RNA sequence: AGGCAAGGAGGUAAAAAUGU
RNA sequence: GUGGGAGAGGGUGGUGGAAUUCCCGGAGUAGCGGUGAAAUGCGCAGAUACCGGGAGGAACGCCGAUGGCGAAGGCAGCCACCUGGUCCACCCGUGACGCUGAGGCGCGAAAGCGUGGGGAGCAAACCGGAUUAGAUACCCGGGUAGUCCACGCCCUAAACGAUGCGCGCUAGGUCUCUGGGUCUCCUGGGGGCCGAAGCUAACGCGUUAAGCGCGCCGCCUGGGGAGUACGGCCGCAAGGCUGAAACUCAAAGGAAUUGACGGGGGCCCGCACAAGCGGUGGAGCAUGUGGUUUAAUUCGAAGCAACGCGAAGAACCUUAC
């Protein structure tokens, strides 16, 4: 049912739209270059959507990973 | 079977020595239900062992048992269409029983004349690390290595 | 007769056959092992045991070229990809990391009608 | 079928045959191996049966491939044309009969041998007169495309015939 | 360590006309 | 109007990787691929798998929803531009300007066709293989159109919430998205689920009504015949829209409910199988039957649940032949 910690509750004050702020945005990406669900971030829906959009933008730029590789497994 | 776990019968321990394993072995040896004939046979075998290989005739038996014991066994299962020889682990009691059975078979699958003597010989062989029962055990083990294939079909 | 001691271990895993390639750190392969290589043909070709066998064979081949320092990458999934991995771990080859890199399209073309019905 | 290559050979003196058929003699196995290494090829034990084992400096894999190809050819000139069956009935009407006939014709054209069998059911007592008649009619219809390999044979609750193509 | 679930897997599910 | 906001709304111009195929380059070898099994199929001219680069065309994984949008069909990478709808707060302006909508004009998935392009995958048709009683099919190997784009044309659909649009009224809750607020609770607009009344053939519905009403429009008057014929119109064609009747039958239906059934599932059990010991079959005989032979082999019993059965006593008797 998802509840270990949340990526909104572990992270403090940050603007969502700024894709350049990459390491703060590196926390909402998975271990593989994949987006974590609403039940992992902790956001409201709108916020989540915005975040997703920002991530996409970043990807288009290149900063954040596009798809990566899981370790151990 | 379906409901309960169908308990193992706890045998009355031996009249001369004092071990249930021995009793079980005696029972296994016994055909037609003649315990006194085959118990006598077992005793004769023991005596023979004592005579030839200068040892107590319980320890030797134990050794033999240990030798013939399987840990990896092979079952039959139909999955998809074809039958696959499935390797799986044995519970101790069952393994012991199997070993006993094998020993009995070996005793009956020998070339010499009298019942006790044959049994004794087989026991000695088992103790050594050869014989018939031991060979069978080895074969079984091998089968649970050429077919460790279909181990993921866990029962 | 070339020799390397190091490299990667690309396990392409399909349900019909799990194929294992071993490569040098550059990405130029030394050997590979498959299912028809362990004799097996048809159904068993993709049975976990076959995969394991293939893995073992590949390891052996690598050893015939001095290889130990082994990075492992799996692609797709077959019956035993995990089994193959296990086999490799067992073999005696320095397993650095086992990494998943499935050739999953970012919503690619139309799949074949078998891999359709998924919606 | 399969042999022993280079390192798998433990027998000491081998007879060394070359890539096309170069007879180098009864030589050392090590020597043979060395020769193979030199030509970018493999010494393969082609006869473990003859005078100090008969061994060939060939591309082993290549040879295997060739053999496989040959085998494939053997099983692709063994003809796909088999026996196609068609189960008729007693009270067979016209259009369906014609369809059946057409099917049979198609099969014949393709190259096949045809199990022509009438399934009986209820009475199977007035059977030969009607069933046999039907069979005869069928045969008549296919006199130029088909030849009667075997005549009516009642086994179970049915009777079978077989028909072969007229000219191969 | 157990309790429920979401996902990813990977196996099972694949073979059937005859009467009084 | 002002002040905001949500949005895969649409269109135009781009671009970003994953993937796939294809080409060159490598390194590398005996098979890959396929399946309930297999077979074609490719591979020594070196394929598969692996890395390097390129060539392209598609389509947007994760986010992703039970979500958001639109009037509907539909719509998803991200950007930019042009632009629709809409939602709210101020209650500021106008002062009934509204609501519907026969016809009309538009839009209208997918396929389809015409014209030019492009074309990677997929893939009707089509050619193979199996599969089978057959295989024109499910399953695999290719493989054309087509899918994609531009311009036109087509106009259907389970174009479904199978619910026309509009407003008002009539308990709540609960989850969701989105807006304002004196923001652990209110108040607006959407999307879901549970329900008061009432309603409904029941199922259900239930502030997003199928409830109460009123407004208007669209159909409907048993089924099949038949969305066919006919004409008419549209269209390059395919067809579409519009739409009968003769006859025919006494039904066609829906809901639910038993029961039965299902190559639906779950939960169970039984010497059911497994685990084990011993047999039968094979040998001989003992018996009972089927068959056949006979003057008659008396009759019955029939898979289980007939076959050391009725017969727990056939030389005669019994005994019926
Ligand atoms: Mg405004
Ligand atoms: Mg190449
Ligand atoms: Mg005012
Ligand atoms: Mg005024
Ligand atoms: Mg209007
Ligand atoms: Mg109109
Ligand atoms: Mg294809
Ligand atoms: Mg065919
Ligand atoms: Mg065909
Ligand atoms: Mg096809
Ligand atoms: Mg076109
Ligand atoms: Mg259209
Ligand atoms: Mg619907
Ligand atoms: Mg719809
Ligand atoms: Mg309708
Ligand atoms: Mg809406
Ligand atoms: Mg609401
Ligand atoms: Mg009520
Ligand atoms: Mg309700
Ligand atoms: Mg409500
Ligand atoms: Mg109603
Ligand atoms: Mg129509
Ligand atoms: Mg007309
Ligand atoms: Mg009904
Ligand atoms: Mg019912
Ligand atoms: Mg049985």
């Amino acid at each position: 049912p998802s509840r270990k910690a949340k990526v909104k509750a572990t992270l403090g004050e940050f603007d969502l739209r700024d894709y350049r702020n990459v390491e703060v945005l590196k926390r909402f990406l998975s271990e593989t270059g994949k987006i974590l669900p609403r039940r992992r971030t902790g956001l409201s829906a709108k916020e989540q959507r915005i975040l997703a959009k920002t991530i996409k933008r970043a990807r288009i730029l290149g900063l954040l990973p596009f798809t990566e590789k899981l370790v151990r497994k | 079977a379906r409901r309960r776990r169908a308990e193992v019968r706890q045998l009355q321990p031996d009249l001369v020595y004092g071990d249930v394993l021995v009793t079980a072995f005696i029972n296994k040896i016994m055909r037609d239900g003649k315990k006194n004939l085959a118990a006598r046979i077992f005793y004769d075998a023991c005596k023979i062992i004592q005579e030839k290989t200068g040892q107590e005739p319980l320890k030797v038996f134990k050794q033999a048992v240990e030798n013939v014991k399987p840990r990896m066994e092979v079952r039959s299962r139909r999955v998809g269409g074809a039958n696959y020889q499935v390797p799986m682990e044995v519970s101790p009691r069952r393994q012991q029983s199997l070993a006993l059975r094998w020993l009995v078979q070996a005793a009956n699958q020998r070339p010499e004349r009298r019942a006790a003597v044959r049994i004794a010989h087989e026991l000695m062989d088992a103790a050594e690390g050869k014989g018939g029962a031991v060979k069978k055990k080895e074969d079984v083990e091998r089968m649970a290595e050429a077919n460790r294939a279909y181990a993921h079909y866990r029962w | 007769k070339r020799q390397v001691a190091s490299g990667r271990a690309y396990i392409h895993a399909s349900y019909n056959n799990t194929i294992v390639t071993i490569t040098d750190p550059d990405g130029n392969p030394i050997t590979w092992s498959s299912g028809g290589v362990i004799g097996y043909k048809g159904s068993r070709k993709g049975t976990p045991y076959a995969a394991q066998l293939a893995a073992l064979d590949a390891a052996k081949k690598a050893m015939a070229y001095g290889m130990q320092s082994v990075d492992v990458i799996v692609r797709g999934t077959g019956a035993g990809r995990e089994q193959a991995i296990r086999a490799l771990q067992a073999s005696g080859l320095q397993v650095k990391s086992i990494v998943d890199d499935t050739p999953v399209p970012h919503n690619g073309c139309r799949p074949k009608k078998k891999f359709r019905k998924a919606s | 079928k399969e042999y022993l290559t280079n390192e798998r050979i433990r027998a000491k003196q081998v007879r060394v045959v070359g890539p096309d058929g170069k007879q180098l003699g009864i030589m050392d196995t090590r020597e043979a191996l060395r020769l193979a290494q030199e030509m970018d090829l493999d010494l393969v034990l082609v006869g473990p049966n003859a005078d100090p084992p008969v061994a060939r400096i060939m591309d082993y894999s290549k040879w295997r491939y060739e053999q496989q190809m040959a085998e494939k050819e053997a099983r692709k000139k063994a003809k796909r044309t088999e026996v196609k069956s068609i189960k008729f009935r007693v009270k067979i009407d016209e259009h369906d009969y014609q369809t059946k006939l057409g099917h049979i014709k198609r099969f014949l054209q393709e190259g096949h041998k045809v199990k022509v069998t009438i399934m009986f059911r209820g009475r199977e007592v007035a059977h030969p007169e009607l069933g046999e008649r039907i069979l005869n009619r069928v045969t008549e219809d296919l006199k130029d495309l088909a030849v009667v390999e075997m005549k009516p044979e009642m086994l179970g609750r049915d009777m079978n015939m077989l028909l072969a193509p007229v000219k191969v």
